[PDB]
């Protein structure tokens, strides 16, 4: 049986337009551990996203943290796209400053 | 206590022919293993099995097929035999532990052609009176001649029971015509007993050569008797 | 005061040939080791990751693990052949091994194994055993694994002696990192649907207190989210409060954390 | 090959001790087993060594194992004729059936037996059926004596062979020659003792 990954997108520091920051994508609750995670700016793939080593919790479900440097603005959108065998289509979760 | 048996124990086969080597084990071991032993090499794993219906490729599985129809039986099948499969084959079995229990081995020879296969003539040579006078011992000599190929087992029998004591057999047959392509072989053996043992006229001495040749199923187009796997023996009674 | 030491192994077998094994090591919520499939050696992720082991003790320990990784890989492959055709690729195996450290030189070691994401097997006492709910077919692997006395003796020493000793040293060596205090920074936001959000980020350690408040009245509608990690080994948390639009003024977010030392963060909307 | 044996072969005399060695690179190395294999026979387990620094004994056989050095020796004390065999070193990489065995190619040992009272002679033996055919038996010569092939290619001579009459505690060498030829001329191409008995 396969479990559907939860995606949570959040900033490291308080978000301010024109000010460098870090954007985190936390993917959890997936099985098996094969997964593909992309962080997107305006739908385009951000290069050299850092990945934490994959790990798992007491319940044996996997998790991983993707993060990248980003500078928020009024216009730019940021998203995290995950494809996993448990889903027919890739799942996209958008960063909402609010 | 855990014994493993192999059949046949010795086999002569032709290139392109089919050969089945059988292994039987009554220890209720899940695991069975086929190996071949060749000079300049240790035993090399061909195929193994973790149970009935299971066969697994070993290190050198090419040209071999394995068969595990039951817990007791593990077969090694040579579909199209080649001379390169001339070897000594060992089967083993084991449980979950690390010990493998080896069978006694099977000698396989794959010839290019069976045309030269010939069973031995066996003669028994009786002890010399001079030897008896000089040593108080009596040596019988057994001579197997004119056989091809060199796959024979020579054994000594006194009163229907095999004797090992006071026996020695040539390590290898010698060639009768070393110049010729498919030379016939000769093999000799000695049995030495005390004079009094040989002098007893109730002692029956027999030299037996088990010859490995063709099976009943092998085709034979030549004029002479079909040179099948057979026993040829020679015998004499003790005398005063 | 109580720290759990966790060696976490993830092994994927796609077919008869392809496999990969990756490991991470945790002391509490701090990563101490990493061992990629691509790497021959175990990587330290902290300066103190070797604990109080000498170079010779570490080399010997690493070598044992190097032999293990190669051996484990072959063993799984062979056990698959053995159970054929009951179980088949792909196969995911997870190991969770380590020890929980109690005060006064007390500890409990554990070694748990999950197959296809389900806890099935543990090492207990002197042998491998299945746990309640495990499929019966595992009885044969367990019988084979328990035949190996050498592994049994090694694991026993690993769990009984090595873990507790190693971890004791880790706690000494990594004291300053384990006891570090990092200040949370908070900020407020709102999503109409309205729902007020209080963001708390950058705090260590994990224990924290966040409540939406009208003056001195704890708003019981506060929903604490999960603890989410930052990349810099600090934590992120948010507390949401569902409100009626127009009744915003008067609401504050109070955050208590050990790093602030009495000076609670209060943010008024 | 991850298992190498030394010497490849050796010849010793009865009563002498010998050392056989095994060097391996097998990882891991759960256990090491020594086998004896008589010519054309199966594998007889002599001993199994399991410990880091192990020592075992089995009658006249004793063995050591040093896992750090990945080295094992088999000692045979006071060799007998029946020690003539191939000695095979085998390393198992697991303490269970999940293991593979790693076989050395073996060491060939030959033990030359002690001939107490040599009485070299050449006797004629006659066929039990047709007495017109015969063989010549050279027997009771010392292990120092070498038996050469005939110069005549119509004459056949076997290599020397030693039998053991166990119940009498007696051993004797022999060789056989036949053709189609006198027993006096049979071993002319061999350096035979001068005191060799040729019965009238
Ligand atoms: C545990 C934490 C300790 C803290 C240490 C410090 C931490 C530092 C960070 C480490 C980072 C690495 C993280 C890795 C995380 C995973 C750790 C948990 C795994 C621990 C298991 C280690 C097993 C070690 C043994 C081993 O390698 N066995 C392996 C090799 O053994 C062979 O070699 C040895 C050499 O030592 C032994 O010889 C020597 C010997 C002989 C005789 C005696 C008396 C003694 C020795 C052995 O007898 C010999 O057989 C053996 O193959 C094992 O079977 C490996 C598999 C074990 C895991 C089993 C899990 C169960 C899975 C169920 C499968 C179900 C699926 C079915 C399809
Ligand atoms: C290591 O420690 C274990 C027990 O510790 C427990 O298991 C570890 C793997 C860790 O997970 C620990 O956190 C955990 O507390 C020792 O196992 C014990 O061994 C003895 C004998 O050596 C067992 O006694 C036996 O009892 C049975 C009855 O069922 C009898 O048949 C036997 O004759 C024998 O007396 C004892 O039950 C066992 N403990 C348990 C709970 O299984 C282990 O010996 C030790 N190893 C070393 C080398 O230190
Ligand atoms: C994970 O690591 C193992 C061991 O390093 C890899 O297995 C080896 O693969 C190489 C090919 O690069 C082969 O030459 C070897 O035969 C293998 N070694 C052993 C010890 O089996 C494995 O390929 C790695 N997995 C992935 C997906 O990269
Ligand atoms: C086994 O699995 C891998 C990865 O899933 C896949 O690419 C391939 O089909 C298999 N490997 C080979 C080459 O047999
Ligand atoms: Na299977
Ligand atoms: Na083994």
């Amino acid at each position: 049986i396969q479990k559907t990954p939860q995606i949570q997108v959040y900033s490291r520091h308080p978000p301010e337009n024109g000010k460098p920051n870090i954007l985190n994508c936390y993917v959890t609750q997936f099985h098996p551990p094969h997964i593909e995670i992309q962080m997107l700016k305006n739908g385009k793939k951000i290069p050299k996203v850092e990945m934490s080593d994959m790990s798992f919790s007491k319940d044996w479900s996997f998790y991983i943290l993707a993060h990248t440097e980003f500078t928020p603005t009024e216009t730019d959108t940021y998203a995290c796209r995950v494809k996993h065998a448990s889903m027919a289509e890739p799942k996209t979760v958008y960063w909402d400053r609010d | 206590e855990a014994a493993v048996t192999q059949s046949p124990r010795n086999k002569v086969a032709v290139t392109g022919g089919k050969v089945t080597l059988s292994c039987n084990q009554t220890n209720n071991h899940n695991n069975m293993y086929w190996y071949r032993q060749d000079t300049g090499h240790g035993l090399r794993l061909i195929h193994y099995s973790y149970g009935a219906g299971s066969t697994e490729k070993g290190d050198i599985p090419d040209g071999y097929k394995a068969s595990r129809p039951s817990q007791e039986n593990f077969s090694l099948i040579l579909e199209l035999a080649t001379p390169s499969q001339t070897s000594v084959y060992f089967c083993a079995s084991g449980d979950e532990g690390y010990t493998q229990y080896f069978g006694p081995g099977t000698r396989l020879l794959v010839l290019e052609d069976l045309r030269n296969v010939t069973p031995p003539k066996v003669s028994l040579f009786e002890p010399s009176k001079a030897e008896i006078s000089h040593t108080q011992k009596a040596t019988l000599v057994c001579l197997a001649t004119g056989f091809y190929p060199d796959h024979v087992e020579l054994s000594w029998w006194v009163n229907g029971k095999e004797v090992h004591s006071g026996v020695c057999t040539d390590p290898q047959p010698l060639k009768e015509q070393p110049a010729l392509n498919d030379s016939r072989y000769s093999l000799s053996s000695r049995l030495r007993v005390s004079a009094t043992f040989w002098q007893n006229p109730r002692n029956h001495f027999r030299c037996q050569v088990q010859f490995y040749g063709l099976s009943e199923n092998d085709e034979w187009t030549q004029d002479r008797a079909k040179p099948v796997t057979q026993i040829v023996s020679a015998e004499a009674w003790g005398r005063a | 005061k109580n720290y759990t030491f966790r060696c976490l192994q993830m092994s994927s077998f796609a077919n008869r040939s392809w496999s990969r094994t990756d490991s991470v090591v945790w002391l509490g919520d701090l990563q101490t080791h990493r061992w990629s499939n691509d790497s021959a050696t175990i990587s330290f992720t902290k300066p103190w990751s070797q604990g109080k082991l000498s170079n010779q003790q570490w080399e010997k320990l690493q070598h044992m693990f190097q032999v293990y990784r190669v051996s484990f890989t072959r063993d799984i492959q062979e056990l698959v052949k053995m159970m054929s055709p009951k179980e088949d690729y792909p196969i995911e195996i997870q190991l969770s091994a380590g020890c929980e450290m109690y005060p006064g030189n007390a500890s409990e070691s554990f070694l748990h194994v999950a197959f296809q994401g389900k806890y099935v097997v543990r090492f207990w006492g002197t042998s491998w055993q299945t746990v309640p709910g495990a499929p019966s077919w595992l009885d044969l692997p367990i019988k084979v694994l328990n035949a190996d006395q050498g592994t049994s003796a090694t694991v026993q020493m690993l769990l009984n002696d090595t873990c507790p000793l190693f971890v004791r040293g880790l706690l000494e060596a990594g004291k300053s990192d384990l006891e570090k205090q990092e200040k949370p920074v908070a900020w407020l936001s709102s999503v109409p649907s309205r729902q007020l959000v209080c963001h708390v980020s950058g705090f260590y350690p994990k224990p924290v207190w966040v409540m939406w408040m009208r003056g001195d009245q704890e708003q019981q509608g506060t929903h604490r989210g999960d603890f989410l990690p930052n990349a810099d080994e600090t934590w992120y948390l948010q507390a949401t409060l569902d409100v009626e639009a127009g009744e915003e003024a008067g609401l504050a977010c109070r955050v208590k954390h050990s790093s602030l030392g009495g000076q609670d963060i209060i943010l008024y909307w | 090959t991850q298992v190498e044996q030394s010497p490849q072969s050796l010849v010793v005399r009865q009563g002498e001790n010998c050392v056989l060695q095994c060097n391996y690179s097998v990882t891991p190395d759960n256990h090491l087993r020594w086998f004896k294999q008589d010519t054309g026979k199966g594998l007889v387990s002599l001993t199994v060594l399991v410990d880091q620094k192990d020592k075992t004994s089995n009658g006249r056989y004793s063995a050591t194992l040093d896992k750090d050095a990945k080295h094992s020796t088999l000692h045979i004390t006071a060799t007998l004729l029946d020690d003539t065999a191939t000695y095979i070193c085998v390393v198992g990489d697991r303490g269970s059936a999940l293991g593979r065995l790693h076989f050395g190619a073996g060491t060939q040992l030959i033990v030359i037996p002690d001939i107490q009272n040599p009485d070299p002679a050449v006797y004629q033996l006659r066929d039990s059926k047709s007495s017109d055919k015969s063989v010549c038996l050279f027997t009771d010569f010392d292990s120092q004596t070498n038996v050469s092939q005939s110069k005549d290619s119509d004459v056949y001579i076997t290599d020397k062979c030693v039998l053991d009459m166990r119940s009498m505690d007696f051993k004797s060498n022999s060789a056989v020659a036949w053709s189609n030829f006198a027993c006096a001329n049979a071993f002319n191409n061999s350096i035979i003792p001068e005191d060799t008995f040729f019965p009238s």
